[PDB]
RNA sequence: CCCGCAGAAGAAGCACCGGCUAACUCCGUGCCAGCAGCCGCGGUAAUACGGAGGGUGCAAGCGUUAAUCGGAAUUACUGGGCGUAAAGCGCACGCAGGCGGUUUGUUAAGUCAGAUGUGAAAUCCCCGGGCUCAACCUGGGAACUGCAUCUGAUACUGGCAA
RNA sequence: UAGCUAGUAGGUGGGGUAACGGCUCACCUAGGCGACGAUCCCUAGCUGGUCUGAGAGGAUGACCAGCCACACUGGAACUGA
C-alpha cells in the first residue's frame, strides 16, 4: 500500500533526474502544491501545473543545469514511521546553508530559512540540497 | 608550485614454474597549494623506478576543487569500493584533523582546517580515491547560485 | 534494526570477561607456593621455563610464572603475584614479582632493574 | 624540573640555533651544529608523522624552557581561549617573565634570564617577583630592582642584546634599567620557522 | 528556630563566610533556606569585603529570625557606610 | 482551574468504584518514536452510572480507599 | 612576608631503543639462559636474550599490574548489515501492535510560540576579583536539555463529522 | 521466572490516629494486579554530581552538599514539641 504519498513525490523527482526526464507527473494534493511551491521558488524547478477536476494530475517541470539536475539530492525525513520535530532553534541546516530544508510551520509549509525569520518552529519535511 | 607526498610503499609478488618474482607498488599524491590535486599509481620491480611512475601518474589526471579560504564549504562524504569518508569544514585554529592517506592528500591540496573521519576499510589505495571524490563535488557558494538562478546574497 | 524492532528489545552488549580472574580486581594478590617446577613450551619454542604452582589467600590455587636468570623458591615460600600471561606457556596467567616477600631479585642485573626487584648498585 | 644537560646537545638533535647561548663565539665554531649527537649521528633516517610531529613540539619546550606537564597545559589553555588555538600558544609562551627579561635583554640567555629572576632581582610594578613563569597582561611595567642594578652581567648582556633584532612590540632603557610590557605580540613579529600547527595536531588526537 | 549566622565555606587560613538564612539546628557548613550575604575578613583594601542584602534581613527579622552575634556587628558597621 | 483528565471505563465490578485507563502519548528517550502508554487508576463514582467503552473525566482528591484517590466530575460517550 | 651573612655549597633518578613507536652499535651465549602488548625473536656474525658504550622519552618522579571509557560504525538512535563472507521463518492465514489514498468543516491531543511558578548550594562554562605566579578561594552571569500551569497559532499527525 | 493475591479488591458502619486511609474489626459484594512484565530469583544505598567522548552516549556514586536506613543480633514500648 502507498503509506507515504510525499516520499513518492521526492522519490519520482529524485528518478526523473537521473533519467533526464523533462518533467515528471504525479496526482496531485494539497499537501503536494505547498512543496512544490517551495521548491519552484527557492528554483528547484522551473514550473508546477494541476490538471483534473474529479482526480487532479500534478506535473512538475524538472531543471538541470549545463547538463546535470538541479537537485542534487532530495531525501524523506519525517517518514510515517519516525516524525521529526524541532523547536524554532533547534532548525536544521543543510550543507551549511548551501541547501534548504523544507518545515511545516503553522503558517504554512516554508522554508527553514523562512521559518526561523517567523519565529516559529516546525515539522521537517525533507532536505532538497 | 607542485608539492608532492608519497604515501605508501608495497612489495607484491607472482609465483611462476621457476618461484616468486617480486616487484613494487607505490602510490603518492600531488597537488600545488589550492584546489588541484592529483595522485598516481606505479608498480616496477625496482622502487625507484616505482615511485617515478607514480609521481609521472600523478602529475596529470589532476582535478580542480573550489576551495575556501583554507578549509571546506559544507560537510561533504566520499566512497571509494571500502572506504566512506566525512571531512567537515573548521576555523583557522584546528588544523589538518585527519589521519592516515587521508592526512595526506589533505595536506597538498591546499587546506589547512578539517575534522575528518574515516569509516570503512582503510585500504590506504581506496581512501584516497574517496577523498578525491568527497572534495570533487563540494559546490562552492556561486555555483549554486548559478544553478537555480540566484544571487549569492539571497542565499547567504 | 528497524525502529519498532529497538523499542521492544534493544541492543545488548556483550559483557566482556577478564583473562585474570583470581585477582579479583586488586593489583596484587599474595600467595604461597606448593610445587616449583619446570615445564617445555608449545612449538615453536623450546625452553625450560621456569613456573610455580601458588596457594592463594582468597583460595584460588593457580601456576605463575617466575621471571629472571634464577630464583631462591622453594616449597611453603609466601610471594605475591601481579598477572599478565606468558602466551607461550598454556595456562600461566600471572607472573610474580621478584624482590616482594620471599623472592630475591635477579643477580648481577643492571638494566631494566626496577622490573626485577633489585638496589641501585653505586657506582 | 629544569633540564641540567649540556645546552648545544638540544641544539644538535633538532637542527638550528634554539639560542640556549649567549653567541659572543659563533655557532659553527662551538659545536658540529649539523650533526645528531652520539655515535650514529651523522645518519639521518627518514623520519615519519610521528616523528615531525615531535620533533617540532621538542623545538618549541626546548627553546623556552618549559617541561611536559607545565607545556601540555600551555596548550589546554591556548584552546580554551577565543581564536586561533596554535597563535594563542606562543602568545602564552611570550608571556612568561624570564622571556620579558631576556626580550628586554637584562640576562644573556633564557637561563640567565631565569635567574634574574629566580633569585629576587626583577620588579613587575614595582613589586619583587621571583618566578620564571609570571603571565604578563599589558601595561605591566617590569624592572631590574635597586638591590641588583650595579651587576657586571647585567649590562654586559645589553651589549649582546644590541646585537640581537630587537623585539618591536616592548620598550626599554639603558641607564634605568625599567621596562614596559607595551602589548601582547603579533604573530607575524614572532619567527616563522616555527611550525605551531604541528604541536596543535599532536595533542589533538 | 530560623536564624541569621555565618558560615565558613574558604580555604585554610583564609576565611570566607557565606551568612545564610538557616534553620538553627543544622550544621554550620550544611543545610540553609537563603543566602543572603557574604564576609570576608582578609579582604585587600580598595574593594569590597562586606556586602549585605538588607532587604531579606529586615524581612526574617519581622518574620521572627534571630540574628547572630558576629552578624549585628557587621550590621552595625555597613549602617556607619550609608 | 482544576487539573482534570479524561480517560476509558475498564472495569466496574466493583461498587461505587470504577477504574480507568489513561492512554498518554509520549516519545521515546533514545529513538524519537511516539509510543501509547497507559496508566490504570482506581475511580470513585458515587451512584454508578458508568459501565464499559464510556468515556469519563476525572479528578484528584482525598485518598478514599487503599487504591483510589481519583473522583469523576462529568460523563461523554455511553454509547456505541 | 621581609632584611642579612657565609657558601656552588647540602640536593637526580626511571623506563625504553626489531615493526607498531620517538631512539643503534661491539661483545657474551648458542632453540640453551632468556624475552614477549600483538606479530613473533633464540638451532655460532642476534639493531629482539644478558652486559657495555651511545641515544630517546618523561622527570622528584618513572615504571608495572588492576579497573573504567575511548579508539570499536565491533549492538550502529546519531551510525551497520542478511544472493555466495554470520544472518529471510519451508509456505501461508490472521488477532494485539505498527503504518495508512483524496476534499471540506470542526476540534486542539501530539506539534509550535510567548509568559508565569519551580529546576538547592557547590561543581561545569563565561567575564571578572584575591593569595608574588599557579593550583586553590570567591563576585556576577550563563546554564540546569526538564515539569506543571495559563493564553495564543492551526501547516502537518491524531479525534469527531459530511 | 507466566501466572500472583483472602485484609486480598471495593462497599457500609463502630473503633482508632495530629490527620486521610483495610490503619483495625464486624458485615456485604467478587473483585484486584499481570505480557506497557504481575509474582519469583540475582544484585544494589539514591541524587546533585564524577570519569570518558566531537557529540549521542557508556561507565560510576570516594571526598563536598541533599535525602533515606541502621546503632552488637532479634524484638518491644516508655518519657517527651
Ligand atoms: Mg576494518
Ligand atoms: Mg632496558
Ligand atoms: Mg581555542
Ligand atoms: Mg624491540
Ligand atoms: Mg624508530
Ligand atoms: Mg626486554
Ligand atoms: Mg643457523
Ligand atoms: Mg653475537
Ligand atoms: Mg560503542
Ligand atoms: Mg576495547
Ligand atoms: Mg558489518
Ligand atoms: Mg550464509
Ligand atoms: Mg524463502
Ligand atoms: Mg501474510
Ligand atoms: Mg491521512
Ligand atoms: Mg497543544
Ligand atoms: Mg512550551
Ligand atoms: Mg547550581
Ligand atoms: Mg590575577
Ligand atoms: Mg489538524
Ligand atoms: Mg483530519
Ligand atoms: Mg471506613
Ligand atoms: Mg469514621
Ligand atoms: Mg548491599
Ligand atoms: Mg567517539
Ligand atoms: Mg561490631
Ligand atoms: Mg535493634
Ligand atoms: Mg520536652
Amino acid at each position: 500500500s502507498m503509506q507515504d504519498p510525499i516520499a513518492d513525490m521526492l522519490t519520482r523527482i529524485r528518478n526523473g533526474q537521473a533519467a533526464n526526464k523533462a518533467a515528471v507527473t504525479m496526482p496531485s494534493s494539497k499537501l503536494k502544491v505547498a512543496i512544490a511551491n517551495v521548491l519552484k521558488e527557492e528554483g528547484f524547478i522551473e514550473d508546477f501545473k494541476v490538471e483534473g477536476d474529479t482526480k487532479p494530475e500534478l506535473e512538475l517541470t524538472l531543471k538541470y543545469f549545463q547538463g546535470k539536475a538541479v537537485v542534487e539530492s532530495i531525501q524523506r525525513v519525517s517518514r510515517p514511521g519516525l516524525r521529526i520535530y524541532k523547536r524554532k532553534d533547534e532548525l536544521p541546516k543543510v550543507m551549511a546553508g548551501l541547501g534548504i530544508a523544507v518545515v511545516s510551520t503553522s503558517k504554512g509549509v516554508m522554508t527553514d530559512r523562512a521559518a526561523r525569520q517567523a519565529g516559529l518552529g516546525g515539522e521537517i519535511i525533507c532536505y532538497v540540497a | 608550485e607542485l608539492q608532492e607526498k608519497l604515501i605508501a610503499v608495497n612489495r607484491v609478488s607472482k609465483t611462476v614454474k621457476g618461484g616468486r618474482i617480486f616487484s613494487f607498488t607505490a602510490l603518492t599524491v600531488v597537488g600545488d597549494g589550492n584546489g588541484r590535486v592529483g595522485f598516481g599509481y606505479g608498480k616496477a620491480r625496482e622502487v625507484p623506478a616505482a615511485i617515478q611512475k607514480a609521481m609521472e601518474k600523478a602529475r596529470r589526471n589532476m582535478i580542480n576543487v573550489a576551495l575556501n579560504n583554507g578549509t571546506l564549504q559544507h560537510p561533504v562524504k566520499g566512497v571509494h569500493t571500502g572506504s566512506r569518508v566525512f571531512m567537515q569544514p573548521a576555523s583557522e585554529g584546528t588544523g589538518i584533523i585527519a589521519g592516515g592517506a587521508m592526512r595526506a592528500v589533505l595536506e597538498v591540496a591546499g587546506v589547512h582546517n578539517v575534522l575528518a573521519k574515516a569509516y570503512g576499510s582503510t585500504n590506504p589505495i581506496n581512501v584516497v580515491r574517496a577523498t578525491i571524490d568527497g572534495l570533487e563535488n563540494m559546490n562552492s557558494p556561486e555555483m549554486v547560485a548559478a544553478k537555480r538562478g540566484k544571487s549569492v546574497e539571497e542565499i547567504l | 534494526a528497524t525502529v519498532n524492532q529497538l523499542v521492544r528489545k534493544p541492543r545488548a552488549r556483550k559483557v566482556a570477561k577478564s583473562n585474570v580472574p583470581a585477582l579479583e580486581a586488586c593489583p596484587q594478590k599474595r600467595g604461597v607456593c606448593t610445587r616449583v617446577y619446570t615445564t617445555t613450551p608449545k612449538k615453536p619454542n623450546s625452553a625450560l621455563r621456569k613456573v610455580c604452582r601458588v596457594r592463594l589467600t582468597n583460595g584460588f590455587e593457580v601456576t605463575s610464572y617466575i621471571g629472571g636468570e634464577g630464583h631462591n623458591l622453594q616449597e611453603h615460600s609466601v610471594i605475591l603475584i601481579r598477572g599478565g600471561r606468558v602466551k607461550d606457556l598454556p595456562g600461566v596467567r600471572y607472573h610474580t614479582v621478584r624482590g616482594a616477600l620471599d623472592c630475591s631479585g635477579v643477580k648481577d642485573r643492571k638494566q631494566a632493574r626496577s622490573k626485577y626487584g633489585v638496589k641501585r648498585p653505586k657506582a | 624540573a629544569r633540564y641540567l644537560g649540556p645546552k648545544l646537545k638540544l641544539s644538535r638533535r633538532e637542527g638550528t640555533d634554539l639560542f640556549l647561548k649567549s653567541g659572543v663565539r659563533a655557532i659553527d665554531t662551538k659545536c658540529k651544529i649539523e650533526q645528531a649527537p652520539g655515535q650514529h649521528g651523522a645518519r639521518k633516517p627518514r623520519l615519519s608523522d610521528y616523528g615531525v610531529q615531535l620533533r617540532e613540539k621538542q623545538k618549541v619546550r626546548r627553546i623556552y624552557g618549559v617541561l611536559e606537564r607545565q607545556f601540555r597545559n600551555y596548550y589546554k589553555e591556548a584552546a580554551r581561549l577565543k581564536g586561533n588555538t596554535g597563535e594563542n600558544l606562543l602568545a602564552l609562551l611570550e608571556g612568561r617573565l624570564d622571556n620579558v627579561v631576556y626580550r628586554m635583554g637584562f640576562g644573556a640567555t633564557r637561563a640567565e634570564a631565569r635567574q634574574l629572576v629566580s633569585h629576587k632581582a626583577i620588579m613587575v610594578n614595582g613589586r619583587v617577583v621571583n618566578i620564571a613563569s609570571y603571565q604578563v597582561s599589558p601595561n605591566d611595567v617590569v624592572s631590574i630592582r635597586e638591590k641588583a642594578k650595579k651587576q657586571s652581567r647585567v649590562k654586559a648582556a645589553l651589549e649582546l642584546a644590541e646585537q640581537r633584532e630587537k623585539p618591536t612590540w616592548l620598550e626599554v632603557d639603558a641607564g634605568k634599567m625599567e621596562g614596559t610590557f607595551k602589548r601582547k605580540p603579533e604573530r607575524s613579529d614572532l619567527s616563522a620557522d616555527i611550525n605551531e600547527h604541528l604541536i596543535v595536531e599532536l595533542y589533538s588526537k | 528556630m530560623v536564624t541569621i549566622r555565618l558560615a565558613r565555606h574558604g580555604a585554610k587560613k583564609r576565611p570566607f563566610y557565606q551568612v545564610v538564612v538557616a534553620d538553627s539546628r543544622n550544621a554550620r557548613n550544611g543545610r540553609f533556606i537563603e543566602r543572603v550575604g557574604f564576609f570576608n575578613p582578609i579582604a585587600s583594601e580598595k574593594e569590597e569585603g562586606t556586602r549585605l542584602d538588607l532587604d531579606r534581613i529586615a524581612h526574617w527579622v519581622g518574620q521572627g529570625a534571630t540574628i547572630s552575634d558576629r552578624v549585628a556587628a557587621l550590621i552595625k558597621e555597613v549602617n556607619k557606610a550609608a | 482551574k482544576i487539573r482534570t483528565l479524561q480517560g476509558r471505563v475498564v472495569s466496574d465490578k466493583m461498587e461505587k468504584s470504577i477504574v480507568v485507563a489513561i492512554e498518554r502519548f509520549v516519545k521515546h528517550p533514545i529513538y524519537g518514536k511516539f509510543i501509547k502508554r497507559t496508566t490504570k487508576l482506581h475511580v470513585h463514582d458515587e451512584n454508578n452510572e458508568c459501565g464499559i467503552g464510556d468515556v469519563v473525566e476525572i479528578r484528584e482528591c482525598r485518598p478514599l480507599s487503599k487504591t483510589k484517590s481519583w473522583t469523576l466530575v462529568r460523563v461523554v460517550e455511553k454509547a456505541v
